[PDB]
């Protein structure tokens, strides 16, 4: 529960880490287990370098029509009542 | 104390100059810049008499041009003064830091891409001073603005007609809404 | 050139009763008669008109019978009654047309310099508006052949020149001042939709069996006014509408919370009064 | 189940049938208070403080002398555990003052970031803390002090350093400040990341977050709540 | 700027001043203040209610 | 009412909440001595 | 191209229109004098923006295959009309 919470909390909203912050927060300098992390979570093992992705957030465009349906049932509930 | 035509001298007026003291120690706060100039500047009736106490007068004069160096000089001065003045001993704490935050409000309101260090001169050597000061002041929930240490920002922000002028709406139409709700609940249960 | 005339439903009722006439006297099918009007401007009034005793032979639509004693003669007796609503045009029933309409209107062109024929509806079943007017037109082609006179859609609308609903209103006995939006919505939608269905079927015919008017003169600019927005990527309009709905929901929120408080206060006042002060 | 050992709150978690007409209008208030103490002692901040708030504003009257007072001392323990509470003095009965001689200095220890005072209020008033009998407050109140620090200073500066806040609150090393900032991202207050060479936070505040379509998301709940109370006043006008 | 003689933002970090002001919102000001007064009126009516109750 | 277990139990007063909020900032010279520190 | 990116770059213009960067501006100001297209052409990115145009003469294959816009319009605005009415169905009233 140290290591899988590292799997969560290694770049939650970080810029980037390197080999040495892996060596600090992780332990056991390099097994095939942090290599397994880099080949198991959908990870880019950069050049002695780390990134969550190329954008880290999967890039987060219509707020109108769903709230228009909301207006439909909203006016509907304002109807039938006085 | 807006009379100034009916408190010349009386057995109630321990000193009309002390009348001026009590007046300014509430007018440098009550009087917004328009009311400031209205009563202090425009109202030259008190000036013909406050000609006798020019320290806080010139403080108020800077209180328009916003000269923060002499602001802090006279700020220390008036701080000691209130520290040694009646009916203020257990309460005078806020007035000075209030003057501080209020002046910083307009000063930042000047524009945004500005620094406290550029004003640290006006702050005296006020980098660390205002560091802890404004840290605890924004911590005191004051003066929406932006400022850094590695960047030393300044900001002009907080428009009421952005959301707050629309947030008061529910702030009250829910407070009173549920007020009358429970009030109109026990009418039946 | 006419954008609108007063389509006064009194002349509508005249048309309807004389259609009942042509139906009950026998088998004369196409109701055809003379439209009378007073040219005030490009705008006009149609409140008075009449049907002329006429017959159309099955073949050679250019068969007609316009008595001068039932028109020219009547016009003089009608001239002493009211000279305003002059001889202005005529009309025909039957949805599309027959071949004579042009010759008839051009015969009567001597009477009215801008004479009109109107495809009149004998059965109100339309999605929208009944019979419309078609004045003399010179619209031949880019080819510009000998000038065809198939009278174009000279737009107009149902003009109620005066109220006179002292009886007309007294006939409805059905409706109120609809404080209805949903009616408008369903009508508008389904009408746009069936119109577009007529469109797509017409154009499938154009591709299949349609004539040279396949893209005659505007059908492409028809598609251009369609090309007004040719997902349309209204992203400018998207954040535009974002602020618009800021306004919309500010309206909704503020106004309807006002409404809430409004009914709340006094409705509860009367409620509690009649509730506990009754016992 | 409150006065004795705590085994059968799973019974309310499996058999939640707790919804009458809420007739006596104070029974429901103190009922929500007691189950707020339940969710306070299970684990909750948000839902527990909102049902404590609803029972607080659903105090029926003050026609019964000083009975809101001890029960309110135990009510806003979770608001003390928020860390975003000022001094609570508007509630204070003057006959409650001699019993809140611990509790006044306790909310003062909430406003202060001192560590020796954080444990010296405990060393001074552990017997009244046993009169409370809630260890849940002190098992997270140190964490509340560091979250008060992170909320204040992370709302304060855009690109602060972890060393500034760290050796401003006596952390003495970069890596436990890293674990603080990391568990604060995990607890989700601010964006603040690390310019990873030896720490040295690179971060930002968040204005220009959103302000127009997002209010009108909540305005559905505003006015749908209003129309609910409309129809409730209708069904109350029925009486 | 402090006295509405000027409305906009100056600069020294960029040395580039920018002017702006678009205050008037009759919707927000008007409606919101009217609602504030409505809240006061409801506060008033609260006592009529509490009286006719008991 | 208090039908529960609980039956077991401006001069500066106005400015007092701020005072305890002022209880962490230089309560009332080092401000002015900072002038000559530089 | 019916699609968006109607803030087109000048690149296809200067490639296939046998024109240069200094003359795309004349290429569309002479078209402003013509009056069949009146773009709001970008000049910080040098992009030749597309507004309303005068489209074609005949696309008989697209007079047949305009169904993907016409019947698209018909059945989809019809269906969403039915959906708005179907969510506000029983306030027929």
């Amino acid at each position: 529960t140290i290591r899988d919470e590292i799997a969560g909390c290694i770049e939650k909203a970080y810029e980037k880490i390197l080999f040495t912050e892996a060596t600090r927060i992780l332990f056991f300098n390099t097994p095939k287990k942090m290599t397994d992390y880099a080949k198991k979570r959908g990870w880019v093992l950069g050049p002695n370098n780390y990134y969550s992705f190329a954008s880290q957030q999967q890039k987060p465009t219509i707020p109108s029509t769903e709230l228009a349906k909301q207006v439909i049932e909203y006016a509907r509930q304002l109807e039938m009542i006085v | 104390f807006l009379d100034t035509v009916s408190t010349f001298t009386s057995y109630e007026l321990m000193d009309y100059k002390t009348f001026v003291t009590y007046t300014v120690y509430v007018s440098m706060i009550a009087l917004e810049r328009p009311d400031l100039r209205e009563k202090v500047i425009k109202g030259a009736e008190i000036l013909e008499v406050l000609h006798s106490l020019p320290a806080v007068r010139q403080y108020l004069f800077s209180l328009y041009e916003c000269r923060y160096s002499v602001f802090f000089q006279s700020l220390a001065v008036v701080e000691q003064e209130m520290k040694k003045d009646w009916l203020f001993a257990p309460h005078y704490r806020y007035y000075v830091r209030e003057m501080r935050i209020h002046a910083y409000s307009q000063l930042l309101e000047s524009y945004r891409s500005l620094t406290l260090g550029y004003m640290a001169e006006a702050f005296g050597v006020g980098v660390e001073f205002i560091d802890q000061e404004l840290s605890r002041f924004i911590a005191a929930g004051r003066l929406h603005c932006k400022i850094d240490k590695v960047n030393e920002i300044v900001e002009t922000n907080r428009p009421d007609s952005k959301n707050w002028q629309y947030q008061e709406t529910i702030k009250k139409g829910d407070l009173l809404l549920n007020r009358v709700q429970k009030l109109s609940r026990v009418i039946n249960m | 050139a006419v954008q609108k005339v007063v389509v006064h439903p009194l002349v509508l009722l005249s048309v309807v009763d004389h259609f009942n006439r042509i139906g009950k006297v026998g088998n004369q099918k196409r109701v055809v008669g003379v439209l009378l009007g007073s040219w005030q401007k490009k705008v006009l009034d149609v409140s008075n008109s009449f049907a002329v005793p006429f017959d159309e032979d099955d073949k050679d639509d250019s068969v007609w019978f316009l008595d001068h004693d039932y028109l020219e003669n009547m016009y003089g007796m009608f001239k002493k009654v009211n000279a305003r609503e002059r001889i202005v045009g005529w009309y025909h029933t039957g949805p599309k047309l027959h071949k004579n309409d042009i010759a008839i209107n051009e015969l009567m062109k001597r009477y009215c310099p801008n004479s009109v024929l109107v495809i009149i509806d004998v059965k109100p079943k339309d999605l929208g508006l009944p019979t419309e007017a078609y004045i003399s037109v010179e619209e031949v082609h880019d080819d510009g052949t000998p000038t065809s006179k198939t009278f174009e859609h000279v737009t107009s609308e149902i003009g109620a020149e005066e109220a006179e609903e002292v009886g007309v209103e007294h006939l409805l006995r059905d409706i109120k001042d609809t404080t209805s939006q949903r009616i408008t919505n369903q009508v508008h939608g389904l009408k746009g939709l069936n119109s577009k269905l007529l469109d797509i079927r017409s154009y499938l015919e154009k591709v299949a069996t349609g004539k040279l008017p396949i893209n005659h003169q505007i059908i492409y600019q028809l598609q251009d006014v369609f090309n007004l927005l040719p997902l349309q990527e209204f992203v400018k309009a998207f954040y535009l509408k974002t602020n618009d709905q800021m306004v919309v929901v500010y309206l909704a929120s503020l106004i309807r919370s006002v409404v809430a408080l409004h009914n709340l206060i006094n409705n509860k006042i009367a409620n509690r009064d009649a509730e506990k002060k009754e016992g | 189940y409150l006065h004795y050992s705590l085994y059968d709150q799973a019974e309310k978690l499996v058999s939640k049938s707790v919804f009458p007409e809420q007739a006596n209008n104070n029974e429901w208030a103190r009922y929500l208070y007691y189950t707020g103490r339940i969710k306070a002692i299970q684990l909750e901040y948000s839902e527990a403080r909102r049902t404590m708030t609803n029972a607080l504003r659903k105090a029926p009257q003050h026609t019964a002398v000083g009975f809101k007072q001890t029960v309110h001392k135990l009510l806003i323990v979770v608001e003390l555990l928020l860390g975003e509470i000022p001094d609570r003095l508007q509630f204070r009965q003057p006959s409650l003052k001699r019993s809140l001689m611990p509790y006044f200095l306790l909310t003062q220890a909430v406003r202060t970031g001192n560590l020796a005072k954080f444990n010296q209020v405990l060393d001074q008033f552990g017997e009244k803390f046993q009169a409370d009998g809630t260890y849940t407050l002190i098992i997270r109140l140190r964490h509340n002090v560091i979250k008060t620090g992170v909320r204040m200073i992370s709302l304060s500066y855009s690109r602060i350093s972890l060393a500034d806040i760290a050796q401003k609150l006596q952390l003495d090393s970069p890596e436990d400040a890293e674990f603080i900032v990391a568990k604060a991202i995990r607890d989700g207050v601010i964006e603040a990341s690390i310019n990873h060479e030896k720490g040295y936070v690179q971060s930002k505040e968040m204005i220009d977050i959103y302000s127009t379509r997002e209010p009108q998301l909540a305005f559905h709940q505003r006015i749908s709540f209003c129309l609910d109370i409309h129809n409730m006043s209708v069904k109350a006008m029925r009486f | 700027i402090l006295d509405k003689k000027f409305h906009g933002i100056l600069d020294q970090g960029e040395g580039v001043l920018i002017i702006f002001d678009e205050p008037p919102v009759d919707k927000t000001y008007e409606a919101a203040l009217e609602t504030i007064q409505n809240m006061s009126k409801v506060v008033d009516s609260l006592y009529n209610k509490a009286k006719k109750l008991t | 009412m208090s039908e529960k277990k609980q039956p077991v139990d401006e001069d500066n007063w106005d400015d007092d909440n701020v005072e305890d909020d002022f209880s962490n900032q230089l309560r009332a010279e080092k401000h002015g001595y900072k002038m000559e520190t530089s | 191209r019916p699609a968006n990116h109607r803030q087109l770059t000048f690149e296809e213009i200067a490639k296939s229109a046998k024109i240069t960067v200094n003359e795309v501006e004349l290429l569309v100001m002479k078209a402003l004098s013509v009056g069949l297209v009146k773009g709001s052409i970008d000049e910080v990115d040098k992009r030749v923006h597309m507004t309303w145009v005068q489209p074609r003469v005949l696309d008989l294959q697209q007079i047949k295959g305009m169904k993907d816009r016409l019947e698209f319009w018909c059945t989809d605005v019809k269906s969403m009309e039915m959906l708005v009415e179907h969510q506000a169905h029983d306030i027929l009233t």
